[PDB]
RNA sequence: UGAGGUAGUAGGUUGUAUAGU
DNA sequence: AAACTATACAACCTACTACCTCAT
């Protein structure tokens, strides 16, 4: 009885000023907008890690294909898709001895085991970056199977997180060093054998997709922008607010809100929030004290001024929970009178499974549902005709947007969200369920709330994923 | 054409009856024990039926009189017109959805079907032997895979602010013999993830429709005995919509590619999966 | 604005700190890696702000 | 990457140990 | 200096927000 209005797929800008829907296929067609001249890879690990990383990179030099590449497109080779060169030569390596590994591993406490391993890795990165006459732009540490399976918190035979890469990145924030974490099981599925025999990380049919993801992550961390967005109106900032909960022992952790800002470029000019003991989790509705609200808004405004040399005529605010009215009263007292405030709440737990009456494929991605002029249902999950398969399993679930306060066209915020949800960098996929500013929200909150020693972190995005 | 998982209200009952028993309600009495849904709103008992049907267990109700039992029109409740300092509109809607949740739970518990415990809700299933020939509307509902017996399930929780509808969340329950449930919830989750690749969305819709038709009693509704005289009718027909544009249907090979993509999600992430596989034998 | 200060030492301090935190801001937000930063100081700054 | 599983709070119910006039 | 019957937070009765798990 009621229609499902569809929103067209926004095309991402590519090389030579052209646009295509799929990032993989079009990136194989055109390439990156601004080519880099190449980067040096610093692998930190063992000799086995050395040989397996060199073998994997030599494997991804030559073109490799997936099982069917309508869904997971081809990988023509790193030089054949990015332009910048990558070879096994001129690769810097740092020795990780078993003696330190064994001396650390023989301790029973797993948390201090994580502590000493991250301390060793950070110290070796520091002594590789502070005295070596050579230059490394990207680091690729390798964790073997035994370290990953023995550092689990609940494996049975306080100021830091139990997991590795979160606090590695958190302690590596201050020195402005980009790096990537690679599991041994990820790139060595050939010899990674379980009890049965099959690879646990069975990347055999999608080694092209694995090469796609790794190469895109490396080119992102290199410094060259892989892609940008197609259509952006002048004077809009997508401020996706984070409210990742922090559990630093028994001190008042409360709220540690953060944000990612999209003004005119794909990268998120992320500014750290406060440690922030206010708003006792009895009132754990994750609102904002006015002074931090104007602090964050002024931070975004001066970021827009320093990166665009003008004033933003419109503000987008994204979150998961609802918004109050006093925080917006504090917001509007500092905004210019020509601005516009929009607060959109994104939820997933709402149960709504539009089953298909007849056919062989479910509801596609992009078919939105309008309830009111302020709230709507958007399907960023499911079938897409370009990839010719769904991105979900069983039946996908949509996202429910809701403009809390502020007047706006629901179609405008729908198109803005659909344009935002196609910039996943660490994973090379056509689209995801949640938007990118919310997909990266958990990562940025985890990184910025893992080490309290960080005060003013680097506001470029390359040091996080 | 697409059909959703919503089930709207066919005809909302007219009277919302509040029973101000005040001192006639025992303090230690458990409100959940009543055969009809109710709440202790202030000194009132917000019910849906008459006052004199609780005499089987409450030997003080017979002294209560009719005219102190106020009634509220639900048209103004659903339209938001209801404006009284006793109850405002939104918490009235909240108590309404609480009442219909309890009423559905008790009605469907009265039909003698089994129950499994979830975290913040409950999911339900038909035990073996109750359904003859293991078929309903030419749709399989409860079957056997490997050695574990799988039972399809639903979970219902209402919400009315766009329209008086009721959602249903599809679940699947597992057991080893068709008698007693699995002791560990993680084994149930593992079997759910194992059986996820076995079928797909069309079978999900078929099982959901079969469950909805099985829990119904009449043809185009279900019979919620919310009161001794007043019942609630749920549109067992799911709410259906359509899109102006859609795809072209491919062959069955891309369903295998969707199962392949499930295996890609198997390959891309893994988190302490080794203990539950190695130490299970 | 910085020229008309009385003692050139505080002018040197504020200009040096301005260049420093400009460089820090530039390399802490810009995604494009910069291997070498080229500080093009003006001649009159090197001449009129001598110790 | 989406569906199940545990701690417990959105916002109004009624049990503890005082104090307003 | 002390009569009636309320307060002062404040624990707790059904359901709504986030972190960690298991597995394709």
């Amino acid at each position: 009885m009621k229609e499902l209005i569809y929103i067209e797929e926004p095309s991402i800008l590519f090389a030579h000023g052209q646009k295509c829907t799929d990032p993989r296929d079009g990136l194989a067609l055109f390439g990156p907008l601004n080519q880099i001249y190449g980067i040096k890879s610093g692998v930190v690990g063992t000799q086995k890690g050395l040989q397996i990383f060199k073998s994997y990179l030599d494997k991804i030099q030559k073109p490799i294909y997936n099982h069917n590449n309508i869904t997971r497109p081809m990988f023509p080779g790193f030089e054949a898709v990015f332009g910048c060169k990558w070879e096994s030569q001129n690769i810097v390596f740092k020795e990780i001895t078993d003696e330190e590994i064994r001396r650390y591993l023989f301790n029973a406490s797993t948390h201090k085991r994580t502590y000493d391993l991250v301390t060793l890795f950070n110290d070796k990165i520091i002594t590789a970056n502070k005295n070596d006459e050579e230059r490394v732009d990207v680091w690729f540490v390798i964790v073997p199977e035994e370290i990953y399976k023995y550092c689990r918190p609940n494996s049975v035979l306080y100021n830091y997180d139990a997991q590795f890469h979160d606090q590695l990145k958190a302690r590596l924030l201050e020195h402005t060093i980009p790096t990537q974490i690679l599991r041994e099981s990820t790139l060595a599925w050939r010899d990674f054998k379980n009890t049965f025999g099959a690879p646990i990380r069975d990347f055999s049919k999608i080694e092209g997709h694995l090469a796609w993801t790794i190469s895109t992550a490396a080119y992102y961390k290199a410094g060259g922008k892989p892609w940008k967005l197609g259509d952006i109106r002048p004077g809009v900032c997508y401020l996706g607010l984070v409210y990742k909960k922090i559990e630093k022992s028994k001190n008042p952790q409360n709220a540690c809100c953060a944000a990612q800002m999209f003004l005119d470029n794909g990268d998120g000019t992320v500014f750290k929030g406060e440690v922030g003991p206010w708003y006792n989790p009895e009132k754990g509705e994750y609102h904002l004290k006015p002074k931090e609200a104007k602090a964050l808004l002024t931070q975004a405004l001066e970021s827009y001024k320093e990166q665009n040399k003008s004033y933003p005529k419109e503000v987008f605010i994204h979150a998961r929970t609802r918004f109050n009215d006093e925080e917006w009263n504090a917001f509007n007292e500092v905004t210019p009178k020509n601005t516009n405030l929009v607060g959109v709440t994104i939820t997933k737990s709402k149960p709504l499974k539009l089953y298909k009456t007849e056919g062989a494929f479910p509801i596609m991605r992009g078919n939105a549902y309008i309830v009111d002029e302020k709230k709507a249902f958007l399907w960023t999950l499911g079938f897409v005709p370009k990839l010719q398969s769904t991105l979900s399993m069983e039946v996908p679930n949509p996202i429910f947007i809701e403009i809390n306060k502020g007047e706006a066209e629901i179609q405008q915020v729908l198109k803005d969200i659909l344009a935002l949800t196609k910039l996943n960098y660490n994973a090379c996929i056509y689209a995801d369920g949640e938007p990118v500013t919310l997909r990266f929200a958990n990562k940025i909150g985890e990184i910025l709330t893992a080490s309290t020693e960080i005060k003013t972190p680097p506001l470029a995005f390359k040091y996080y994923i | 054409t697409y059909d959703s998982n919503w089930f709207p209200i066919i005809s909302f009952p007219n009277e919302l009856r509040f029973h101000r028993y005040d001192w006639r309600l025992p303090k230690q009495f458990d409100v959940r024990t009543l055969a009809f849904p109710a709440i202790r709103y202030k000194e009132y008992l917000c019910t849906f039926a008459w006052e004199y049907d609780f005499i089987h267990q409450l030997p003080k109700t017979e002294t209560y009189n009719g005219q102190e039992s106020i009634r509220i029109s639900t048209s103004d409740i659903l339209s938001g017109r209801y404006d009284t300092d006793f109850i405002r509109n939104y918490e009235c809607q909240r108590l309404i959805v609480q009442l219909i949740n309890k009423a559905f739970e008790l009605r469907m518990k009265d039909k003698n079907v089994r129950e499994y415990q979830m975290s913040k809700t409950f999911a339900y299933w038909i035990e073996k032997g109750k359904l003859e020939k293991d078929k309903f509307e030419k749709i399989k509902l409860v079957g056997k895979q490997k050695n574990k017996y799988w039972h399809f399930g639903i979970s219902a929780a209402g919400k009315l602010y766009p329209s008086p509808v009721l959602m249903v969340s599809s679940h699947i329950i597992f057991t080893m013999d068709g008698i007693n449930l699995i002791k560990s919830k993680s084994i149930q989750h593992s079997s759910r993830r194992k059986q996820g690749k076995n079928w797909w969305n069309d079978k999900w819709r078929e099982k959901l429709l079969a469950f909805i038709r099985f829990l119904s009693d009449d043809q185009n509704a279900i019979y919620l005995n919310v009161g001794s005289e007043e019942k609630i009718l749920i549109s067992n027909k799911p709410l259906k919509f359509f899109g102006k544009m859609s795809y072209v249907t491919p062959s069955e090979v891309t369903l295998e590619e969707e199962s392949v993509l499930a295996d890609i999600n198997n390959f891309e992430e893994d988190t302490e999966d080794l203990d539950e596989l190695e130490d299970i034998e």
